[PDB]
């Protein structure tokens, strides 16, 4: 019923301006109040402002007056906020959130939307199938490799499979690039294996089918 | 501003037992004290609001506790799906404030790694890296150990780790360790293993391929 | 020196229209008179006209008076000709020549210019990879399959290997839709195997590296 | 129209040879004639003008010769890069006209071909077809026979060939079939093989893989 889907991830020049998204859904929009929160990669959570939509009032969090702006479109049941000239320190998550009244709280949560800020351009990663080489637990992954900024969505059969697959924590190398790995763990008719990588921030969508080479002269 | 405190920022407990997250304002925030569970894909829940009250759908095993400047979570019966980081809130005072968190581990019986290893692709050698992959699944404790050997030669600051969040079904971690070579120094080589060390294996497990 | 670089195929609609091109270079273009020819899959050829640069002046074949016409951009060194209400008679390969003058004879030929007439929508191809299971010899190559119309290139390693490579004319298969094999032969580093293909007609570019699996546990 | 013919439209002959192509003219075109080589890649070159003139380039083996309806093309001694169609044309009259063209081939010494089996993609399992290939290579001559056997079961009308143009350094051959399958039909059978009749096998040759 209830949903609050955010702008996707965001790299950004360091001194831009960013308006991330809050679409919302299952309620009435303007019958509840909409606040904004930061998560710094400590992962600590800030309150950054509030919005009453059916007004466009606002109470900003003083850390935030001068970086954050908050706004609403009644009509496509959408608020903003916009960060101004971004520092290093803006380099977080940025959820949307819901106050209800019983008394407050914020009983609904976006996803979330992952700033970076840097001045390094986008690139979109190269992704290698990882398959083994010789038990009725066989694995395969695939590996997701130099990309910049850090959020990579993984998938498994567009979506299909969930049990047995992990998607590891990216490492930055030396190079300034991150880099993840995707496996999956199977049972042993010759189901495929297919990984769906998907790097918003360079518009790159890889589908790599990971091929088991079972068969022998 | 009123601060939010919880001074255990990792506490680890058993499948089982009554757990005890903890919280204290700088100053009275009369109840008006919200506690949210932020799951490792990174959603974050609300659970209980002013002090006492649950969100609906949490289960009865979360109780809500307190008044004044001391407030606490607890988890009566443990079970896997509650591993998160639980964050407290005080809607006293403007700004809204919230604790720094507590992360929780679940504490399950000991489970050795499956080790799987991946040589590099050869769509990889055209890059002029290549990376080997070794794969250590649902083990518990977190605790491991990884060696990677190249023609039975012990490598050394050419290897990354990471490790997942712990499942939140059967309370397991798995790791994902990569050496990267040069694609002059991987084929210079035959023999590429890496070595498990873990508490539930009584010796070490090699897990090798043998290029070309 | 001379070369006459022709616009990539062309789809067509049982109906439409269409201008190839023809762009020159190495002689000073008004010198010289551009004749084009058809070729239909019989590969008859059948010439189609003529125009003087330096002028503008033609002389059609009767044959074609209705469907060719011919012109120059002077400055562009590129002459063109447009087919009118194109049938499935208009479906072949047109290349645009040069006239010496020694006598006469057409000294430069472009590449050619494949048409084809079909309601039939593009499809861009699915390219597999061929790889062997178990000599100083070894094979590997793909599978491009599914596409129409009829012309796809098919490289390995951007140009780079030339030596080994057979790539197969395509068959039409029951659903109306081509399919080719491409294959390179080996001596036995591992150097890797990408087979590039060139779909134009459907924008479709793909590079499919083909994995050998030599590791053993 | 002034109609060219070319009454010999595929002609075969051995390295060493001399070759001659003929054209014949329908009305007398006082030497007004022009011979144009095209190779299989589709590009075509200009060889001889004038009846008797060589383009720079073409080497003196060609010869240009005849007058009034008839015209012949002749290569003295024949080499592997000789493998095209040669057209002749007539500037004597508009329209330009071409004869229909003569195919030629080379007869080099009988030669077996390479044979190899390549299994379906996973990749390619998705799509609910599955593609079997055989790879017969660098043959003479041409004529040869290929046979699918599943599960030791012949095949018949599900294959689809094609043979490539003859090489222009080994005057070879080169032969590709397909054998295509249901998913459903490829994952209910074990063994898949081809063999090959060819001249210069004194016995047919079975490529075979095991699925599974």
């Amino acid at each position: 019923e209830v949903q609050l889907q955010q702008s996707g991830p965001d790299l950004v020049k360091p001194g831009a301006s960013v308006k991330i998204s809050c679409k919302t859904s299952g309620y009435t929009f303007t019958e509840y109040i909409m606040h904004w929160v930061k998560q710094s990669h400590g992962k600590s959570l800030e309150w950054i402002g509030g919005i009453i939509p059916n007004n466009g009032g606002t109470s900003y969090n003083q850390k935030f007056k001068d970086k954050a702006t908050m706004t609403v479109d009644k009509s496509s049941s959408t608020g903003y906020m916009e960060l101004r000239s971004l520092t290093s320190e803006d380099s977080a998550v940025y959820y949307c959130t819901r106050r209800e009244v019983y008394y407050y709280a914020l009983d609904y949560w976006g996803q979330g939307t992952l700033v970076t800020v840097s001045s390094a351009s986008t690139k979109g990663p190269s992704v290698f199938p990882l398959a083994p080489c010789s038990e009725s637990t066989a694995a395969l992954g695939c590996l997701v490799k130099d990309y910049f900024p850090e959020p990579v969505t993984v998938s498994w059969n567009s979506g299909a499979l969930t049990s047995g697959v992990h998607t590891f924590p990216a490492v930055l190398q030396s190079s300034g690039l991150y880099s993840l790995s995707s496996v999956v763990t199977v049972p042993s008719g010759t189901q495929t294996y297919t990984c769906n990588v998907d790097h918003k921030p360079s518009n790159t969508k890889v589908d790599k089918c990971v091929e088991r080479k079972s068969c022998v002269e | 501003d009123i601060q939010m405190t919880q001074t255990t920022s990792s506490l680890s407990a058993s499948l089982g037992d009554r757990v005890t997250i903890t919280c204290s304002a700088s100053q009275g925030i009369n109840n008006y004290l919200n506690w949210y569970q932020q799951k490792p894909d990174g959603t974050v829940k609300l659970l209980i609001y002013y002090t006492s009250s649950l969100h609906s759908g949490v289960p009865s095993r979360f109780s809500g506790s307190g008044s004044g400047t001391d407030y606490s979570l607890t988890i009566s019966n443990l079970e896997p799906e509650d591993i998160a980081t639980y964050y407290c809130q005080q809607y006293s005072n403007l700004p809204y404030t919230f604790g720094g968190g507590t992360k929780l581990e679940i504490k399950r019986t000991v489970a050795a790694p499956s080790v799987f290893i991946f040589p590099p692709s050869d769509c990889q050698l055209k890059s002029g890296t290549a990376s080997v992959v070794c794969l250590l699944n649902n083990f518990y404790p977190r605790e491991a150990k990884v060696q990677w050997k190249v023609d039975n030669a012990l490598q050394s600051g050419n290897s990354q780790e990471s490790v997942t969040e712990q499942d939140s079904k059967d309370s397991t971690y798995s790791l994902s360790s990569t050496l990267t070579l040069s694609k002059a120094d991987y084929e210079k080589h035959k023999v590429y293993a890496c070595e498990v060390t873990h508490q539930g294996l009584s010796s070490p497990v090699t897990k090798s391929f043998n290029r070309g």
